[PDB]
């Protein structure tokens, strides 16, 4: 009783400093009576705002530790349960989360007079967040990337301090943040983390061995004392980890799926990069291209597949008639002719690819996968995760692999592989060759904490609202298995297959279609036919021209497109009602998440429907925290699709009902408690793998909306900014104000900067996203301004042709 | 197709194997060349060498090098204790006994020519060190060599007894390996007596002759009770026709007598 | 998914069927040019 005593009192102490801080004059309008309660309850004399909110936050710190010395004191159940171990965690990640909150706002302002008061602080963070993960803690789990980056800026206090404590710890706590563990095993820091990877290689080998693989392809161990030594310790993991190269050869097989004309076009994007930036360097030219040729240019390869050995045998002459035998020529080449030779091969590639249906035939390992006697069994990734003790025992392994394999039809012809298990069942997989799926691994587990989150509240659990998530697997820089959603179609296909054979032939064929209209307008509207025509439209029409024009080719489009595609697979009025619901429902919480984390490229393609329950599932997160509205060439300024279909569906009701709710609630639930989310946002946005130069080739391998390659030559690329956003939106600001920001950030310099911010901003005559204030807005006046911004036929009349604001 | 045959025959899979066996033996004589399989095993012998059949025989089917030639004892499987990793190697034990009984006992190849040259064989060693040490007692035997420390405890009645069905095929099966060698190849006795029949095998077999059940043969089953007084009997009239007939001889003298017979049926109320 | 034809390396009237003969190659297990004709009655579904 008296440790929730000092809990208590310390937590009121921190939220009468908080609120004094948030609002220095708001004491003035307090009564003089209890301004003069709260200054004596301050313990200053000096009457200054700083002096009280100073004293205020050190009565909150004694209390607080007070609380937590209480808590280390006869409390020491040999049955460590949820019930005893509450309390103790509970003050615990108090204290925890009151240091932490305090040096973060200490870490903002340059200014820092707090100096001798936030001394003991780091390692207070770090031993009372170790101390409560060891009592198995969620709330400590979900924050140790805090400790991680908490012992990078303060080592001297917090790294031998940590290392101590956390060989303490249970080893499968960390298998949630291992890619952040083995990520930093060649820096100074590698030593407080060493025991802990160490434990789970030997533990649990198949949870490390992807993300080992990984981060063993960036190591720079430098010369020094520590760094032999960490390299020493790294070059044990990996002959610890290779057992006996079985992941080696699957990752091997896995990679003779992809398509080689892609891999050579990826090759020479990235060497066209390294032949422009510096003065040509001969090293890195030659590493490329015996990388290169290693997999597309020697017919002797260890797991070599027809696929592949047709392409090596019809391409691997040209590679010695170009190129120098090993890259002689390609070194002295210049950039010119190297276009012209490249767009050479690309063409004569791709006039033949066929990629097979077979997997005999393009990959011999899958095809002949048996379970060898007394070998090392292959388990089916993404089966570990950080919640509990694992069981691996339990883990399904790979039994074998189907022979069937599917080939999607897009850009990047990714393939669909069956594994069949030991449990006898089986288990679909994309494979997608030559990609980097570690931001999408990260954007699930964004989405992962955001169910974690609308779980516990009440509004959100009663409702049932959790997002759709899958499980993304990278194996390593260029490969990655993404779970495969059985019997789900995107939201595009689903809306063509509704229309009839004259309605499809006029939406595709006739020159009066929108697509066709549109772009039609563009061209009468700025008289170019190129992505200028939307630089010149924006500077050009005015408001009204573009939105009877959006209105009038709405009307060109099928009404109830999604309601006669719901009511063609229901039989009975149950299963319409119940499909619509669950799809409304669906939309709303996957557009509000999707406005949080800031993903912008939501089109059509990138929405799938589960044709059994109708939810909506979100995929391909390319772009986040801004990146579609700031680094795009035509910025899109919607924060989510709300577009005439998804009103239409839901008549004669209108779009303050049901979606309005679920955004309503999933918002308070978002904003009720961001700090969880606000930290995991800010370990996401500074990841070392999250910088400009993996934005650039993430844009070149799909070359959707972005301009080029060498359009962008400043970097532009701000880390902070992404999170000081997201926590202004988890604060309550305006949206178009948040729009205005990114766009200033992004296009500045842009003759069509002011026409950008006055379309985004709106006017105070018909939307109503101008006539509030910028800050401090409610959710459901948040959620007022959203629905304002993304049906504005303003923002829709300008928005890039393949994003389809028309339907 | 018979490359492939031959190939997978020592693979531990026990009726994937007889069948491989059946149809190598039935594929062979009408190859284009229709000969005899010894004149084929001869003639594919000549081009590589006889360590090709012999890791054929030992190395594994399914994995080439998997087999006994890669771990002739007990004492290279670096987990921990295990029924399955021990019915495993005994698979693997018992798949290469069959072969070589199975190829030497149909002439197809000479008794000395693939057991007694100098290339790398593991049949020797394995046989000896089962008789040695896991033909005579329980699954504790074979627990006693998975990591000695911190020994396991008690076991389940069906994991006793497929152990105890395993071993008991084994024995059988090295019975049998022996009358093939003894009643095939007359001067094959040199090359058994290094570590194959000098007092193991003669004690494991006086002990079968006398108390099956302490070796751990189910009497309550006929498939097999009937079965091994044959193979009993075929290996005694094997040894009694070898030079081997006095340790015989003696290990069965001090085993059983009259005066055993005596003080045995002298009370029988 | 579907089996998908295997990609080559490189490079008598309708309402026929064939007839039932009695010509066996094989042995039955005990315990010549092609005649055809058209389709009967319970051939076909109704
Ligand atoms: N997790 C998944 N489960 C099932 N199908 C999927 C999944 N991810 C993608 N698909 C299907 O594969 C197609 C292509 O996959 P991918 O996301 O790589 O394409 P893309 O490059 O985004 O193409 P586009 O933007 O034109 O749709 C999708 O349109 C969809 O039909
Ligand atoms: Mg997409």
């Amino acid at each position: 009783a008296f440790r929730d005593q000092n809990i208590l009192l310390g937590t009121t102490y921190r939220i009468i400093a908080n609120a004094l801080s948030s609002e220095p004059a708001c004491l003035a309008e307090i009564e003089e009576d209890k301004a003069r309660r709260i200054l004596e309850l301050s313990g200053s004399s000096s009457e200054d705002s700083e002096k009280v909110i100073a004293g205020l936050y050190q009565r909150a710190f004694q209390h607080l530790s007070e609380a937590v010395q209480a808590a280390e004191e006869e409390a020491q159940p040999p049955s460590w349960s949820c019930g005893p171990a509450a309390g103790v965690i509970d003050a615990y990640m108090t204290l925890a989360d009151f240091c932490d909150q305090q040096l973060r706002k200490e870490e903002e302002n340059a200014s820092v007079i707090d100096s001798a008061e936030l001394q003991a602080y780091p390692a207070l963070v770090v031993e009372k967040m170790l101390k409560a993960l060891k009592l198995n803690s969620n709330e400590a789990r979900l924050k140790f990337p805090r400790l991680l980056q908490i012992i990078e800026r303060y080592p001297e206090e917090t790294l031998s301090l940590m290392t101590k404590e956390i060989s303490s710890v249970p080893c499968w706590q960390f298998i949630s943040w291992i890619s952040h563990m083995v990520a930093l095993l060649d820096k100074d820091q590698a030593v407080a983390v060493q025991h802990s990877v160490e434990e789970i290689t030997d533990n649990y080998p198949q949870a490390i061995v992807y993300p080992f693989i990984i981060s063993s392809e960036s190591y720079s161990f430098k010369d020094t004392s520590t760094g032999h030594k960490n390299k020493e310790f790294v070059a044990r993991i990996k002959s610890k980890l290779d057992q006996g190269g079985v992941i080696q050869d699957f990752i091997n097989a896995l990679d003779q799926l992809s398509n080689p004309e892609l891999l050579f076009k990826d090759w020479s994007n990235d060497v066209r990069a390294e032949l422009a930036k510096t003065p040509v360097n001969k090293k890195n030219i030659e590493k490329m291209y015996e990388r290169m040729y290693a997999a597309l240019g020697d017919p002797k390869a260890p797991g070599l597949g027809a696929f592949r050995r047709k392409f090596i045998q019809t391409f691997g002459k040209e590679f010695d008639k170009h190129f120098g035998k090993g890259g002689s020529k390609l070194l002295r080449m210049k950039l010119s002719d190297f276009n012209d030779i490249t767009n050479m091969l690309l063409l004569k590639m791709n006039k033949d690819s066929k990629p097979p249906g077979n997997l005999k035939e393009c990959s011999p390992w899958m095809s002949d996968f048996k379970v060898e006697f007394l070998r090392n069994e292959l388990e089916i990734p993404g089966q570990y995760d950080g919640r509990g003790k694992p069981l691996p025992e339990y883990h399904v392994r790979i039994a074998g692999f189907d022979e069937r394999v599917t080939v999607m039809a897009s850009l990047r012809r990714p393939k669909r592989i069956i594994i069949r298990g030991h449990d006898e069942r089986e288990h679909p997989f994309l494979v997608k060759g030559g990609e980097d799926l570690r931001q999408d691994q990260r954007v699930e587990q964004l989405f992962q904490v955001m169910n974690g989150i609308l779980a516990q509240d009440s509004a959100c659990s009663q409702r049932a609202l959790q997002l759709r998530t899958y499980s993304v697997v990278p194996m390593t820089s260029r490969l990655g298995l993404i779970e495969w959603l059985e019997n789900t179609v995107t939201l595009k296909d689903l809306l063509l297959n509704t229309m009839s054979q004259e309605e499809k032939a006029a939406y595709l064929s006739d020159p009066r279609a929108p697509p066709c209209e549109y772009k039609d307008w563009l061209t009468k509207m700025s008289g170019k036919h190129d992505v200028g025509a939307y630089m010149l439209m924006y500077k050009g029409a005015n408001r009204t021209e573009t939105v009877t024009s959006f209105r009038k080719r709405e009307s060109k489009v099928p009404a109830d497109l999604l309601k006669r595609a719901f009511v063609r697979m229901s039989t009975s009025p149950e299963a319409f009602l119940a499909l619509r619901s669950h799809f409304a429902s669906s939309h709303a919480l996957i557009c509000i998440s999707h406005w949080i984390l800031g993903i912008g490229d939501r089109h059509l393609n990138n929405f799938m429907v589960a044709m059994e329950t109708g939810g909506v599932i979100g995929i391909d997160f390319g772009h986040a925290f801004g990146s579609a509205t700031q680094f795009l060439p035509v910025p899109e300024l919607m924060p989510f699709r709300l577009t005439r279909q998804f009103i239409n569906l839901m008549l004669p009701m209108k779009e303050t009902g049901l979606m309005y709710s679920i955004m309503v609630h999933a918002l308070r639930a978002f904003r009720s408690d961001p700090g969880l989310l606000t930290n995991t946002m800010d370990v996401f946005v500074k990841e070392p793998s999250f910088d400009w130069k993996n934005f650039e080739q993430k844009m070149l391998k799909k070359g959707g909306s972005w301009i080029q390659e060498i359009n962008v030559a400043e970097k532009n690329w701000y880390p902070r900014q992404k999170i000081c956003y997201a926590k202004r939106k988890l604060a309550g600001a305006n949206p178009a104000v948040i729009t205005c920001d990114e766009l200033l950030l992004g296009h500045e310099k842009a003759p069509a900067f002011r026409d950008y911010v006055a379309v985004a901003r709106g006017s105070k005559d018909h939307n109503i996203r101008a006539q509030e204030p910028e800050s401090g807005l409610s959710e459901e006046t948040q959620v007022k301004c959203l629905m304002d911004q993304a049906t504005d036929p303003n923002i829709l009349g300008r928005t890039w042709e393949g994003w389809e604001p028309w339907m | 197709l018979v490359k492939w045959l031959l190939a997978h025959c020592g693979r531990p899979q026990t009726e994937c194997r007889h069948k491989s066996i059946e149809l190598f033996y039935k594929f062979v004589p009408l190859l284009p060349g229709n000969r005899s399989p010894n004149l084929w095993l001869k003639d594919v012998l000549k081009e590589e060498g006889v360590s090709f059949l012999i890791n054929t025989f030992e190395g594994g089917g399914c994995g080439q090098p998997s087999g006994i030639l890669a771990q002739p004892t007990l004492l290279y499987l670096r987990g921990p204790f295990s029924l399955q990793a021990t019915l495993c190697w005994l698979d693997l034990l018992l798949a290469a006994l069959e072969c070589y009984n199975t190829f030497i006992g149909e002439r197809t190849v000479g008794a000395l020519q693939v057991l007694g040259t100098e290339a790398q064989s593991s049949l020797l060693k394995a046989v000896a060190f089962f008789l040695e040490s896991i033909a005579m007692h329980d699954i504790i035997a074979a627990e006693k060599c998975f990591g000695t420390g911190a020994a396991g405890n008690r076991t389940s009645p069906q994991e006793g007894e497929r152990y105890n069905y395993s071993k008991c095929t084994v024995v059988v099966r090295i019975m049998e390996f022996t009358t093939t060698l003894l009643n095939t190849s007359p001067e094959g006795w040199k090359l058994l007596k290094k570590d194959l029949c000098n007092t193991h095998l003669m004690r494991v077999l006086v002990q079968t002759l006398c108390e099956p059940a302490s070796i751990g043969f189910n009497i309550g089953d006929v498939q097999v009770m009937a079965h091994l007084p044959d193979v009993c009997v075929n290996l005694m009239k094997a040894l009694k026709m070898s030079p081997y007939k006095d340790i015989l001889e003696t290990h069965l003298r001090e085993k059983i007598t009259a005066q055993s017979i005596e003080e045995l049926c002298a009370v029988n109320l | 998914p579907m089996f998908v034809e295997t990609q080559a390396s490189q490079g008598p009237v309708a309402g026929q069927i064939r007839a039932t003969q009695q010509q066996h190659d094989f042995t039955l297990t005990q315990t010549q040019v092609v005649l055809y004709r058209s389709y009967r009655h319970g051939d076909l579904p109704d």
